Order: C-alpha cells, then structure tokens, then sequence
DNA sequence: TCGGATGTATATATCTGACACGTGCCTGGAGACTAGGGAGTAATCCCCTTGGCGGTTAAAACGCGGGGGACAGCGCGTACGTGCGTTTAAGCGGTGCTAGAGCTGTCTACGACCAATTGAGCGGCCTCGGCACCGGGATTCTCGA
DNA sequence: TCGAGAATCCCGGTGCCGAGGCCGCTCAATTGGTCGTAGACAGCTCTAGCACCGCTTAAACGCACGTACGCGCTGTCCCCCGCGTTTTAACCGCCAAGGGGATTACTCCCTAGTCTCCAGGCACGTGTCAGATATATACATCCGA
C-alpha cells in the first residue's frame, strides 16, 4: 500500500535486462527505489518552480523539458 | 537460458516498462510534498515526459553501473556497483 | 501546515476581487479591525501574509463567505459526528453552511449544503437527514 | 485562431529531396522539431556571446562561421564550414 | 512593386530565412543582426537535417521499412560517432537503446 | 587612458563587515571577482529564459525570485530569497 | 536638485545597484528591465559573498593567519555541502584539493 | 627529444600522489601522456578560435577561459 | 614509509607540479597543428591557464580513477581503471 | 555423439488509424525606401612577448634489490534465477463533470528616454607588517631486547 | 614491553614586498520630468483532466528450488619502491629587439525602421494504405534425453 513499492521487483529486472545485465543481486531493489525518488525530487522540485511561475495549477509537457533542460538531460520529441 | 534470450528482446523493442497508473501515483506524491501541498493537474502527455526520463536515466544508469561489475570479477551486480557509479559521474 | 495553512489563506485572497476585496476581507475578521493599515494586488497578499503570522482550520471559514460573495460556481451536531477538512459551519435566513468534505484535503471542493428550514457524496447524504427534534 | 508554426514542412521538404519514397512519423516530426530548435538555441546562443566578448553588437555571417566551427567536431565540421559559405555568396549573387 | 521572391528561395536552400531572421531578433541575442547572418544559418540547419535523415532512411531501409520510427533515429544517431559527440547528452523519447550485449557473456 | 572595473571595493567592505580584521590578498580578489560574474551570468541568462518562457518581456524582481529558486539548491536558497525580500521592501520603504 | 542619494545606500545593501542596473541591459538579456529587479539581485549576490567569506575566515583563522589566501577558499567550498553542489563543477586556481587520503590505507 | 616526453614519470607521479594514489603501474606513463594530449586538442583547438575571431596573433588568458566555459570546467581566478 | 609522508606533503600545498618550460613547449606544437601553422604569441599569463586546468583535470581525474582500483580489491593502480573512468564520465 | 523439438519467417489477411495531400485563408515576409550610426579601415604609440647567454642547482635518469603486491587457482556455501500455482491490481472504456487554460478586452502603473549635475569610484603613490623562511630547541617521537 | 632512535612541531629570528590606505578626478549614477505601453486585471468558455466503476487478464507474489556464483582461501612471482649516484636541464636573471596589441580619427555602408502588398503557411479536411498485429504454414538449431 506505498506508492514507492509500486515499482515491482520484476519491473526493476525489466529495466536492468535493457541494461545488459546477467544477474542481480537482492539488495538492488531498495536501492533502486532510493535513486528513483532522488531523481524525481530533482525534477519535480524544477518542474513545478516554472509551473509556479506562470501562474497556473497545471503541469504541462513544457514545464518538465525545462526543468529537464536546465538538469542537463534534453529530452526531444516533445517540444513545442 | 533464457535471460539472454530476455535481454535480446527487451533491447529489440522501445516501449515502456514501468506501468504507467502505479508511476503516476508516486509522481503526484512528490508533487505534494512542494507548493505546500495544495495538488497539481497533470497533462497526461506530461506524465509521459516523466517515464521517460526516469527509465533513459536508469537504464542509462545501470550500463554504467554494469561496467564496474565487470571491472571487479564480478558478474553478479551489488549496490556498491550502484553508488559508486553515481558517485564518479558526479551528480 | 502553518504553510499549508498560508497557501489555502494566499489562494483565497487572491480569488477574490479587488473591487470587493475590503469588503469581504472585513467580513471573515480572520485579522483585528484595525490592522487593515490599497496598491498593489499581488503586493498586498505579500505583506497581509505576514501580517497572518499574528493570528496564525484556523482560516477555511473565510472562503465560506466567499461563497456568498461568489454564489454563481455551483444544536446541529448531526454533521460533526462523521469524523470517521472537517465540518466548519457558520450561522445565518435561519441555516448555515457546511465547507466540510475532504485524508485531510481542505484545498479541494469541499461540499456545500445549506439546510433553511467524489466518493464522500455517497455517505455525506446519509449524516444529513439526521432527522432531529431540533 | 491557435495559429502556432512548426519546422513540419521544412523537415519533410528536405526528406523528400533526398528520400524519393520515405516516409516520416509523425512522433518523429516531433524529434526533428526538437532537435532543430536545440541546435538553433545553442548556435545562436554562443554567438550571441562572442559579440559581448569581442565588444561588437553584431551577429553577423562571420560569428556564426566561428560559432560552428566550435560547436560541433570537427570532421563534421569540415563541410558546415563550406556549406553556408557556399550559400551565403549564392545569396549575395541574387 | 515586383514579385515577392523568397530569400530562402534566393539563397536556394530549403529552411526559411525569413522565420529565422525574424526569430533571430526577437530571441534577444545581439542588438543588431546582420543579413548574411540567417542564410549563413539555414543551411547549417539544412546540412544536419540532411545528415541525420539519411542515416535514418538507412535505418528504415534495413528494417524493411518505407515510414521513420522515431527508434530509428536513435538507432542512427549511436551508430554515427560523430553525432554521437554532438548528442551524447541529449536522450530521445521512445528510443530505446542499442543492442548491446557486453562482450564477455558467451558459451 | 584605459579604465577597468571590477566588484573588489564592494566585496572588501563586506570582508570588513564580516570580519573587523580578516584581509585578502590579491589574487583571492580575482577569485571573487570571477565568481561573482558566473553567479551574475547564471541567474540573469536563467531569468531572461523565463522571460523568453512565458512570453512576457519585461524582468522584474519576481523572475529573479524563480531563477534563485532554481539555480540555489533547497537549503541555501531559502535564506537568499528572504535576504532578497527584505531588500525591496526596504527600497519601496522610502 | 537633492542630495544624490544611492540606490544602494536606499536599499541598505553594499553591493552596486547602479552597476549592475547598467550591466543588465548592456548584457543583452531582455527588452524591458524592472525597476525592482536589480535591486533583489545585488542582495542574493551579497547573501552568497557573505555566505562564503564567513567560512573563508575560518580556514584562515584555523590555520593561524589573518589574510585570506586562496587555498583557504577551496578549502571553504568543498568543506560546505551545499555550497559544493553549486561550484563542483568550476576548478579554483591555486586551490589544491582536500587533504583527503582514501580510507583502507592504514596499518 | 620530444615535448610529450618533457612530462617526466616522478612529474606525473607528482599528480597522483595528490590524487591520493598509493602504487603505480609501469604502463600508466604511456597512457596520462595521451589522455593529457587529447584534453589540450579539446582546449587548444577552442582557444585558437577566439584568438583567430577577434583578428589577433595572441592569445589572451580570457581566450583560454572562454574555451572552458564552453568546454564544461570553469576556471576562476583570472577573469577580465 | 615515506610515500604517506608525499601524499601529505603535497595536499598541503597548492602549487604547480609539471615544470614550465617543457610544459610550454608542448602546448606550442599543438598550437602548430591549427590555423594552417604560422605561430601565435602566448601571454605568459595564459600558459598559466593550461598548468592550472591541466593538472585540476589529471589530479580530480586520478581520484576517480583511484576508487576504481579500490572497488577492484586491488591496491596498485592500472590502465584499465584509468579508460574506465574516463568513459563512465562521458566525456 | 543424430533425431528433434524448439526456435525462426516470409505470407497472408484484414483492419485501421495515422498521414499524405487538397483547400481556404490570413497573418507575416517582402519591396522599396529612409538616416544614422556601427564599424570597418587606417595610422600610431609602447607594451610585452620573444629569443638570446650562464650558470646555477635541484631534478631527473640509471640501476638495483627488496618484498609487496597481483593473481591463478580452489574450497564451500549461499543467494538468485526458473517454474508455477495463486492473488490482484493495471488497464480500458466509459461516462459524467468541471476546474482551470486560455483568450479577449480596458486601465494604468511603470519603465524608457533625455538632459543636466555631482561624487563615487579608479589609477597612481607610498608606507607599513604579515607572511615567509633559519634553526635552535622543547616536544615527541620507534622496534634492539 | 623497552630504549635510543631521528622525527615532529614549535618558536623567535631577519626581512621583503605588497596589500591598505590616501590622493586628483571623471564619468557614470542619480536626480527631474515626460509617454506609452506592457501588462495587470477581470471576465467568458470550452477543452482536457480527475474521478469512478466495472471487468478484465495479464501481471505479480511467493516458493521450492538446485545450481550457479561470490569469496576467502593460499601459494607464486613478476614487477613497483626506495636508495644512491651520476648526468641533465629547468630556471633566474639579464638584455636586447620588435612584432604586435591597444588607441585614435576616420567615412559609409549596412541595417533598423517604416509602411505598403500578397502568398506562402496553417488548420482542416477525407482517401487509403503502410503496417501491424493478426494467424498461420513453412524453414532451421542444437537442449537436455
């Protein structure tokens, strides 16, 4: 019943099989959960400063390529 | 067995892994904890932005990771494989 | 929460307007008489804000005279016993309102539901209808 | 009345010049249309710079010249340096 | 009081000038702007448009396929080096990866 | 002649202030007078994004305020914005 | 026909409102430049040369010595956290490094 | 006889044992020569550029700085 | 024995280690490998600009490197930590 | 270690949802011209780099011989991958609803510009003194029993 | 363990040069006053997004699993470290010359700017087909038997 144990143990394996990785240890599965929520916290934080700015309650798909710009990650297909 | 099998496939296609409904719920919990927690609307496109910048960083992560596993004699992969690849990237 | 306090107490001003904003504000007396010491409207909520750190669901009950200043958007313990916001009634013409229905969200519509004489609609009609002696 | 513009055609116009018979999707568009806007920012952005650095107020053809002559390697380099200069005399023909 | 020829049509390149040239002032980057600046630039646009293309019809080619995925272009862009040095930071949604198994993982 | 400036008589003042006594050498001023353009070209190229973002072309204080936001991380930042506003209030005090 | 009073003395600051007032036009950011914008700014820049000065004072008094070298401020940044994760990308001439000696190295 | 050989081995056992590194391999000569190699072909490369825009046979430390500004490690403590 | 007392040695002070003159002869013959090789005049100030990002590259380089020998279970440092490193870094 | 079952593959089929292409239009690029100001060009002043010697002195290369590490190899033991019967929650549609996104229309507060009008701020100029460096020398140090 | 062991650090020297401070001064900052306009502000409105429920069925959960796999293991041994002595060149100073960076007065050509037409683009519109998933019939590859 957590939102955090929403990401399932074989989801987890789905993303390290795209990795090219053989096998996995257990301890994986809480570590991954911790570096997840960090990666969201330094966006979320960011997408919501420009959702804040113009003054709206309503995330668009511009706001996270910003705070994703600025990251240092550009994502395309989205755009303007 | 199998699992070579499993990491042709999945590097075959494109399509997202982590289930969207299960990812959109922890999204709009840490949206909470900011703006002193009143809500935010979601575009639906937007939360797709999320997904997939969360599976390119990860999966772009663990090949990173997955080199020091290598590196080490290892084959099974560790959680000091994981911190000390975020730790060299330096973010 | 004092935050949380201030962000539905910062939305609420600066839903009202600015036509009517001394006179509705004067109305809900969530600060003194007085103190009310006129520019600038996102100036304003910017120092009476601060000015809400004197008298600190401490302020809910001012957007439910904000219903009244904007009507066109839609004993009496028999609504206080569903405790399973809250209730946050205010007297009357003989009725009141309710700005009750939320976990605890109070920044969400609550429901409103005078009496003259979401998955919370299912059950907020049977607390109501208590059917008292009054 | 939402009268917004896009690169859609150019990319397209392009693709058909050198492509006879291929065809884009449009979740594709949306890459080219992103892409072309990044390299245009960055571009224009760090030439924008050298105007500031070397005083002048200027962006002409020649910052732009040294601007690609930074931003990309340089191999790449080697016919964008040669394919506006090729345009830009084509231009100043006419 | 002639015909209105198009300088992108004068320069005989295919991205418009004048949407540049006009975006080119209004994204505050000088204060003046000279005109061999945006026919200069078009066809550095046009020139990378061009090459990521035609390594992506190769990519659809392969595939069997008339119509470009967006997976395509990313497949086209790893297996350049020299894109790769221009968009290494940049991802692409719905990319994928390269089939990239590591080496020592064999019978 | 020739005549170059710097932030070096604004930033020994506030040496001062913070120490009665502390000194600087000199090449620890070309460290501060280095960084203080890097903050400055970060926050405001940040700010006139935001400008450029939301279609309005006019930096006022608030769009400080947001780039601040951004730039700083979470701790630092809280304070800075608060030094930041009590200046303005002190500025439209008189 | 008053006193020249300044901006910065109005504003209770020590850092230049004027200079920068005048940068931030020149620099070419936007058209339009409030009157209230330059004035917040000179404050978050004095807040951060506050911010670092304060611990810059401190390697230099724990190290016996009342002038600021600029070791001592390497020596500031990467002792901060926070203050690392704004400058950990940007080097410092005449810095050095931490005097950090990796831990299983030991008898 | 060689300018890349004008960086001695205890020279660049000078830099490790900053680096905090306790023993060395022998092949490790071979290899810091070359990556120091390709950082100033990514450094010099870009400082030329601002020396030949700027109609000049000189280049200037704020040439340097503006090659890694863009280069991604900005370096203090010379400035303009 | 002795190289402890180097390691401490040399994190306390700040000064440059590769010597000037053969570090100027070498920035020089790159310089001739662009702008068609006429020469260019250097600032004796702006060689200074190389000596002191070369070796803040080299030195926060090695100790990313050094981690890599670390997580190895090895103590003496190797080539193979030094690639490594450089390419987890993606630059 | 061949049979061989398990994996691979064009072929086909339909079905479809995207998309290429026609169309009306309308806001924006273009034409043509106007002034004025950037900036290119040209000529010059000295600043600073360059390229000399001497010679000095720490640096560095040669070479060893020590042992400390790397490493190949092997023991167990254990944690993770595979099947698999059992939950279960994601998804999809699906419907009902609306809160906010966004757009348009007045009012005005607020910045730009311009012209005077001082003083804060920048280069010289000098003088003090903090850091720097030598060695006494008072501590605080390491393996023969 | 001990002990002398150099080793560590501290301290009171000369001393230099350099920041700290004071000095003419100018030009950029501020003051005073004028304008339009961006943008604030409030007001409709219809699009997109949250909620909910049902039915799903594919997905997950646990688990028994044996079987690979981390790893501590010890022995081996090539390969750095340290030391020492003998070349080698970096370095400081010094000097001399000079290309070459900065500055200055110069004129005009490029470019903003205006305003006056027009059509290339945009949004919108139905045809239809690539292709994709569908199901096969058909062709090859080695997994445990």
């Amino acid at each position: 019943r957590d939102n955090i144990q929403g990401i399932t143990k074989p989801a987890i394996r789905r993303l390290a099989r795209r990795g090219g990785v053989k096998r996995i240890s257990g301890l994986i599965y809480e570590e991954t959960r911790g570096v997840l929520k960090v990666f969201l916290e330094n966006v979320i934080r960011d997408a919501v400063t420009y959702t804040e700015h113009a003054k709206r309650k309503t995330v668009t798909a511009m706001d996270v390529v910003y705070a994703l710009k600025r990251q240092g990650r550009t994502l395309y297909g989205f755009g303007g | 067995q199998g699992w070579l099998k499993e990491i042709r496939k999945l590097q075959k296609s494109t399509h997202l892994l982590i289930r969207k409904l299960p990812f959109s719920r922890l999204a709009r919990e840490i949206c909470v904890k900011f703006t002193r927690g009143v809500d935010f609307n979601w575009q639906a496109q937007a939360l797709l932005a999320l997904q997939e910048a969360a599976e390119a960083f990860l999966v772009h992560l663990f090949e990173d990771a997955y080199l020091l596993t290598l590196h080490a004699g290892r084959v099974t992969l560790f959680p000091k494989d994981v911190q000390l690849a975020r730790r060299i990237r330096g973010l | 929460m004092d935050e949380t306090v201030a962000e539905f107490i910062k939305r609420t001003i600066l839903k009202i307007p600015m036509n009517e904003l001394t006179t509705i504000l004067k109305a809900w007396d969530f600060l003194s008489e007085n103190q009310l010491q006129r520019q600038r409207k996102e100036s304003v909520v910017q120092h009476l804000i601060h000015l809400c750190e004197e008298k600190r669901s401490d302020a809910a009950l001012l957007d439910i005279i904000y219903m009244q200043f904007h009507q066109h958007q839609k004993m009496k313990q028999f609504k206080n016993s569903f405790k399973k916001v809250t209730v946050s009634f205010r007297e009357t013409a003989v009725w009141i309102r309710i700005a009750w229905g939320t976990k605890p969200n109070q920044y969400k519509p609550t429901y409103v539901v005078y009496y003259s004489q979401r998955r919370n609609t299912p059950l907020l009609g049977q607390a109501l209808t208590i059917a008292s002696k009054h | 009345r939402s009268r917004k513009e896009s690169y859609s055609i150019y990319v397209y116009k392009v693709l058909k010049q050198v492509h006879p018979d291929t065809g884009i999707s449009s979740k594709a568009m949306g890459i080219m249309n992103s892409f072309v806007n990044d390299i245009f920012e960055r571009i224009a952005g760090e030439a924008s710079r050298l105007a500031h650095y070397n005083k002048r107020s200027t962006i002409t053809s020649r910052e732009i010249q040294t601007a690609v002559r930074l931003l990309l390697p340089g191999e790449l380099a080697k016919h964008a340096v040669s394919e506006g200069t090729k345009a830009v005399t084509k231009y100043t023909s006419a | 009081r002639a015909k209105a020829k198009t300088r992108s049509s004068r320069a005989g390149l295919q991205f418009p000038v004048g949407r540049v040239h006009r975006l080119l002032r209004k994204g505050n980057y000088s204060e003046r702007v000279g005109a061999g600046a945006p026919v200069y630039l078009a066809a550095v646009l046009e020139y990378l448009t061009a090459e990521i293309l035609e390594l992506a019809g190769n990519a659809a080619r392969d595939n069997k396929k008339t119509r470009i995925i967006p997976r395509h272009l990313q497949l086209a862009i790893r297996n350049d080096e020299e894109l790769n040095k221009l968009l290494g930071r940049v991802t692409i949604a719905q990319g994928g990866v390269l089939p990239n198994i590591q080496a020592v993982l064999l019978p």
